């Protein structure tokens, strides 16, 4: 029984690791009065700078494409969006809603500035970045032009957020 | 040897602390008492207070009485005595009981919580066969020859 | 709705309990009013 | 009701004689807020904003603006309900036990309902105060044989994720070593921007006596107490500091702020002792009654309480 | 992601199997209009026939002793009831409040008639039963006298409920 409870906690933690805003019950109030460095978290949806004339599209998704580059996949149901990069990149997922399983995505034709998932912590400022097969940004044949604004910041065992501006496709 | 000390006290009591103020011989009844408990009273022979009792039969002119005893003759456990009327309150062996009972003055140091207990010939609990009694605490000494212990009695065993 | 008021007369146990909690609250308020460190 | 339930009437008359708990002195008036339930859990949500980037200059025409985010945290508080039973005399039977100087059976330890209730209420309040300060329930002076409680039920002494300091056994009498640890604990405190708040100190009497000694060659016109007051004032931005003595503590010092935004006490409105309507009655003169009280409702922020334990081994 | 969700489902099912009233949301209602054989359930607390003058004691418990024979184990904390039988049998657990983790026990001095957990589906009517080390009833060293009133009824792979009357100890 207790072993089952421990295993349930382990699997719950593993599942909550891959979540935008996992719901947890804590016995204490965490204190973060310092207003600096209070925005680098996995629940910070959207972008650092947002324009009123930005184009947002909601699509059904497979897997967890949050804060990753997405590509359209056609299968009977409507086509969905799956985390991926390469030459098949369609856009980048900036928001997610797990109840309706709908991802809010900015098209590749619209420039973006925000925190995105990086493959590892080998990314520095002024570095050319490419979306990998998993939709994560890796240091550099780049079809798009994405440049890192900051260094990779680690929150979880594999969570690496990097501030990146994506402004179209190369030639 | 009495529910209330025969000798008076020269001192008032200090009602400040609230911990360990229940290890007194005047504490009658059980620590946890059910409202659905069967309670009997009998004429008392001797002083069977806080002891296992057995039925005592006289010549026949007078009714039966209860005396401190155990072994094969255990009828119940005495939990109260009214001294004016000499009426001993007895809880039958068929009823569950939890409270402080007299402990044998021999190996009382060896009594630990979770130890099996049985009544002796004088109605005193002792470490062990036929009665299901388990000590819930260690021996508390109230007098050089008087030792009490928290124990639970839940009927006979096979 | 407190036991301090003599005019108050509870009708049932529930009102009696609510008056008790109100009475405790008023005493706590009164204590802090007269507390000086 | 009072014309039908004598016991309810008796409690109403005797309720004024019960003294207020001492725990009220440990908290500011703003730190205590009553809730409405008896047993279960409550959830509190705290909202916080954050700045996501540097602000943008409003020059000529621009539509790209920086963003301000939001986040929330939820804290669950567990409550509990407990009851005690006590015997007493039946109301109609009092006249047969009244005496010139007292009412009751001395030989059998039986009281009228009013007296028994007042004594029983006082005992319960003492246990309530013990739990609030210590977080544990026990009736042994040894402190063992504790009643296992629910998670998310902590007191000031057992609150997790707080700063704890241990003074070595050999330095139990060395006041300088004691103050060395307190300063280290005061350094590790994290009050955020709410540091400008009054503070409260709780000490056992043995530590209290050590404090009133002159401050240490030796000096005069200054006590160890004042040295502590100055040291605490160094971190609370020269705010008021209060010291209290509690016999409940043993060789332990408690420091926590008096800001509701950091530590808040939210107990049930039925936490204090309350009579029960169920009254066992038999053919004899002995009756039984029940008293109810609720435990739980302490909320505190992470790393805002300093706990100094002086090892007496 | 998907594997993590599947593991979460498996762990949740295994944990909720050992629960008196697991909370499972269903997509549609069930039909139970027939008024017969609705009492053989794992959530049927209490006993088939209950007297007003029965003795009930609540104790903290370790493990899951629901509908099982319990013994007293003393540890520092207060003594707790644990699922066990043999010569250490103190009583039987008839109810559990999981929020407070408090089990209600009828002492062996009192007689009970109700459904209890059986070792396996090898129990027939008019059989002498013994409590094993796990607090489960097995077919016959019978220190107590318990007789099965019905046959073993299966609800799950290991959930076996049998109607038994326990009326004290033998000699």
């Amino acid at each position: 029984t207790t072993q089952l409870v421990k295993e349930y906690q382990e699997k719950r933690s593993k599942l909550e690791k891959f979540m935008k805003n996992p719901q947890h019950d804590a016995s204490l109030l965490s204190n973060s009065n310092e207003f600096r460095d209070k925005n680098v978290e996995f629940f910070a949806s959207g972008g650092t700078r947002t324009s009123k004339f930005d184009k947002l599209e909601n699509h059904p998704f497979l897997g967890y494409p949050y804060k990753r580059g997405v590509k359209r996949v056609i299968q009977h149901y409507e086509p969905h969006v799956e985390a991926g990069g390469g030459e098949d990149l369609y856009g980048i997922c900036i928001d997610i809603d797990e109840f309706s399983k709908t991802a809010t995505i900015v098209p590749i034709t619209n420039n973006f500035e925000g925190y995105l998932v990086a493959k590892d912590s080998t990314v520095k400022v002024k570095d050319k970045l490419i979306f990998n097969k998993d939709g994560a940004l890796e240091k550099v044949k780049a079809t798009i032009n994405a440049t890192a604004l900051t260094d990779a910041k680690q929150i979880s065992n594999e969570v690496y957020l990097v501030k990146v501006a994506v402004f179209g496709n190369k030639a | 040897l009495m529910k209330n000390p025969q000798q008076d006290s020269g001192l008032l009591s200090n009602s400040i602390d609230f911990r360990d103020q229940n290890l007194i011989f005047s504490n009658s009844g059980g620590v946890c008492t059910s409202s659905k408990d069967k309670i009997e009273n009998y004429p008392a022979k001797g002083y069977p207070y806080k002891r296992g009792v057995k039925l005592s039969f006289g010549d026949g002119t007078t009714e039966l009485e209860v005396e401190a005893g155990g072994g094969d003759d255990l009828y119940g456990v005495c939990s109260d005595i009214d001294e004016f009327s000499g009426m001993a309150t007895v809880i039958p062996i068929t009823n569950n009981f939890t409270g402080y009972l007299t402990l044998k003055k021999d190996g009382q140091n060896g009594v630990n919580p979770g130890d099996k207990l049985n009544f002796n010939q004088h109605g005193e609990l002792e470490k062990v066969k036929s009665v299901n009694a388990i000590a819930l605490s260690k021996a508390h000494k109230l007098t050089e020859d008087l030792f009490i212990v928290l124990a639970s009695v839940f009927g006979n065993r096979a | 709705a407190s036991l301090l008021d003599s005019n108050f007369v509870p009708i049932n146990f529930t009102e009696f309990v609510q008056a008790i909690s109100n009475t405790y609250k008023q005493r706590r308020i009164q204590f802090y009013e007269n507390l000086k460190r | 009701l009072f014309d039908e339930n004598y016991y309810a009437k008796a409690v109403a008359n005797i309720i004024g004689e019960v003294k207020d708990p001492i725990m009220y002195k440990w908290f500011s008036p703003d730190q205590i807020e009553d809730v409405d339930l008896q047993m279960g859990y409550q959830k509190t949500v705290k909202w916080d904003a954050f700045l996501n980037a540097n602000p943008t200059t409003i020059a000529n025409e621009v539509n790209t603006i920086s963003t301000i985010g939001f986040s929330s945290e939820v804290v669950r508080l567990n409550y509990l309900k407990l009851q005690y039973k006590f015997r007493h005399l039946k109301q109609t039977s009092e006249k047969f036990y009244t005496s010139d100087s007292y009412i009751g059976d001395i030989n059998n330890n039986l009281l009228p309902f009013a007296q028994a209730y007042k004594l029983a209420s006082s005992e319960i309040i003492k246990l309530i105060n013990h739990f609030v300060l210590t977080g544990t329930v026990s009736i042994q002076k040894d402190g063992k044989n504790q009643k296992r409680l629910l998670p998310n039920m902590y007191g000031l002494l057992n609150m997790p994720e707080q700063i704890k300091e241990e003074v070595a056994s050999g330095d139990k009498d060395k006041m300088d070593k004691i103050f060395e640890k307190i300063e280290a604990g005061l350094s590790k405190l994290e009050l955020g921007d709410e540091f400008s708040t009054p503070m409260m100190v709780i000490v056992d009497p043995a530590t209290s006596l050590k404090l009133v000694k002159p401050y240490a060659a030796a000096s005069s016109c200054e006590k160890w107490e004042d040295v502590l007051i100055q040291t605490i004032k160094a971190i609370n931005n020269r705010e008021d500091v209060y010291i209290e003595t509690s016999n409940l503590l043993k060789h332990k010092i408690l420091i926590y702020p008096l800001n509701s935004e950091l530590i808040k006490f939210k107990p049930s409105k039925y936490m204090l002792p309350t009579p029960n309507e169920q009254v066992d009655k038999d053919s004899t003169d002995v009756a039984h009654s029940y008293i109810d009280f609720v435990l739980g409702g302490l909320l505190a922020t992470r790393k805002t309480i300093l706990q100094v334990n002086i090892k007496q081994s």
